[PDB]
């Protein structure tokens, strides 16, 4: 189990750690989060009490370094930093645990939710989407736009998701215009899976990461990316059986976890109705269709 | 965006543009089979591609052999239209290629956009107008060449005859739409109006009779009449 200590909490803030969250009052004696499960990526995120505008946060993996949070009063936000002095870090964490000034990552033992949401998400791939090479962790916020959004404006602060565009020369082979537009298998299997992602695990990892950025930061370009990657699979007549079964599990846990009050803005009626009821894969997503119909029958 | 009443004048500016109408591409007769079921028999169709400024009509005849062994023909017909329009653009010199293609049905937008990805600078646009180009097959010489075709074939027509010698492209396209609206509302009456006087003939190289200016105003009024009439007969007014 690993720890992310905080130097202090000078401003009132709601702090999230993965799917959990808790309120910290201005100058409350809070010094971080302990017992974080090893083996998964994690995200620690913030919403200031004064300005609920801008949710922001950091993706990280405790196996890649000792990380801590420190408020910056010039830039006005909680910043993740790496501590290179290992002895200094262990000494700090040990003292904070002794004084019991840390919250415990509150995982229930039955609960595989976080694993199920991050199964294919790797920190190495996160850092290729979020380019900031001098850090081992990655910053995301509500306002960051994607590379495809910038084509339709600061390149350094963008989300470099894989561009998917159904009406593009990449998606459409000359002389197969109708075939490739109505059945996207070529684009899924040859262009994207064989050509760009190399395997389905990397594809699912990007999909899972796009969902999580949409849910935790309200990042619109991330929501667009999540829906596009779902639609590309659902609009392909030829998809490996293992990929469909895994997609059903992935989406099931995403829909299960999504906040009920956010479904109106985070779920695209057209994509979901197409995928569940009109697409080639309309009969292949049993778990997802069942939870969607019982939880969001309005959307459909 | 979409073409509507508010921007009707754009059609007659000097940017090359084409209307594409696919209504008559996939045509069938419905009939009973010996067992008393229903079946369709396709007949020849055509794509109607028209430059509204010049009157140039590129009439691509769709021979029934293109449907042989194919499924979902109404959907295929939209993609076949898009393929043929794309091939026509590619066959024209660059300075003759359109800057805009306006489709008369919104269902052509995606098929045409996809077939024209190579031409990112050609704008594909819908229209809010209810243009009467489906009645093109009520023009006898056009229907005759479509029905006689035994193979795919492109046939070139000036749909305005020689009118642009005497009138503007806005008055010509306005007249063409009036004649086609009439033919669509009551074909027999419209054709009666156009042909009643045997002394006004259709030249071998024309589609419509050789009316004087004065006779065209009479004709247009009579077509202005018919369309209100059949509107009363239909609606009881
Ligand atoms: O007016 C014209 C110009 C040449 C043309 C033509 C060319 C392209 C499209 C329609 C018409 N060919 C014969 C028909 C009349 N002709
Ligand atoms: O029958 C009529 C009356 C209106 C119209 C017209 C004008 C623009 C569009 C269509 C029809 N005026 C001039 C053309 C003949 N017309």
């Amino acid at each position: 189990m690993n720890t992310v200590p905080f130097t202090s909490a000078p401003i009132e803030v709601t702090i999230g750690i993965d799917q959990y969250s808790f309120n910290v009052k201005e100058n409350q004696p809070f010094h971080g989060i302990k017992d974080i499960p090893i083996g998964h990526v994690h995200v620690i995120h913030f919403q200031h009490a004064d300005n609920s505008s801008m949710r922001y946060g950091y993706w990280f993996d405790c196996r890649m370094g000792n990380f801590y949070i420190q408020y910056d009063p010039k830039d006005g936000l909680y910043k993740m930093m790496e501590e290179r002095d290992g002895a200094k870090f262990e000494n700090i964490v040990h003292n904070f645990k002794e004084r019991q000034m840390m919250v415990s990552y509150p995982k229930i033992d039955e609960d595989d939710t976080w694993y199920n949401l991050t199964e294919f998400v790797q920190m190495d791939k996160i850092r290729k989407i979020v380019r900031k090479d001098e850090n081992q962790f990655s910053y995301v916020d509500s306002s960051m736009t994607t590379v495809q959004e910038n084509e339709l404006s600061d390149p350094a602060h963008s989300l470099n998701y894989t561009v998917i565009n159904f009406k593009s020369r990449e998606a459409i082979r000359p002389g197969h215009e109708m075939e490739d537009f109505l059945d996207k298998s070529y684009y899924l299997n040859t262009v994207m899976l064989q050509g760009i992602f190399k395997n389905s695990s990397n594809y699912f990892g990007e999909l899972q990461f796009a969902f999580l950025n949409a849910m935790f930061f309200g990042n619109y370009g991330s929501s667009l990316q999540w829906h596009a990657m779902i639609e590309l699979i659902c609009s392909s007549a030829t998809v490996p059986k293992h990929m469909l079964d895994k997609l059903d599990e992935i989406l099931y846990y995403q829909i299960k976890t999504l906040p009920e009050q956010y479904s109106d803005i985070l779920l695209n009626e057209r994509v979901w109705n197409i995928c569940l009821y009109s697409s080639f894969q309309k009969n292949s997503l049993h778990n997802t269709e069942k939870i969607m119909e019982n939880k969001y029958p309005e959307l459909l | 965006g979409a073409m509507n009443s508010s921007n009707y004048a754009e059609l007659f500016n000097n940017d090359i543009k084409l209307f594409v109408d696919d209504t008559n591409v996939y045509r069938v007769t419905v009939h009973k089979t010996f067992e008393g079921n229903v079946a369709t028999k396709a007949i020849n169709g055509c794509i109607f591609t028209l430059n509204p400024k010049t009157g140039h009509l590129f009439l691509k005849i769709i021979h029934t052999s293109v449907w042989a062994g194919q499924k979902r023909l109404s959907q295929l017909a939209k993609w076949k239209t898009a393929e043929e329009v794309s091939a026509l653009v590619r066959s024209l010199p660059k300075e003759e290629q359109p800057k805009q293609i306006i489709v008369t049905r919104k269902a052509m937008l995606d098929p045409l956009e996809v077939h024209m990805l190579d031409f990112p600078n050609i704008a594909i646009r819908p229209t809010e107008l209810r243009l009467p180009f489906s009645a093109a097959m009520s023009i006898d010489k056009l229907s005759d060449v479509v029905m006689k075709a035994t193979e795919p074939q492109m046939v070139l027509f000036n749909i305005y005859d020689d009118w642009l010698d005497r009138i503007s492209s806005y008055t010509a396209f306005s007249r063409l739409t009036l004649l086609l609206r009439a033919l669509k509302t009551n074909e027999e009456s419209a054709k009666m109006i156009l042909l009643s006087d045997p002394t006004i003939t259709i030249k071998s190289y024309h589609l419509w009779p050789s009316f004087t200016d004065e006779q065209w105003i009479t004709i247009e009024s009579q077509m202005r009449d018919l369309i209100l009439t059949e509107y009363g007969r239909k609606y009881n007014v």
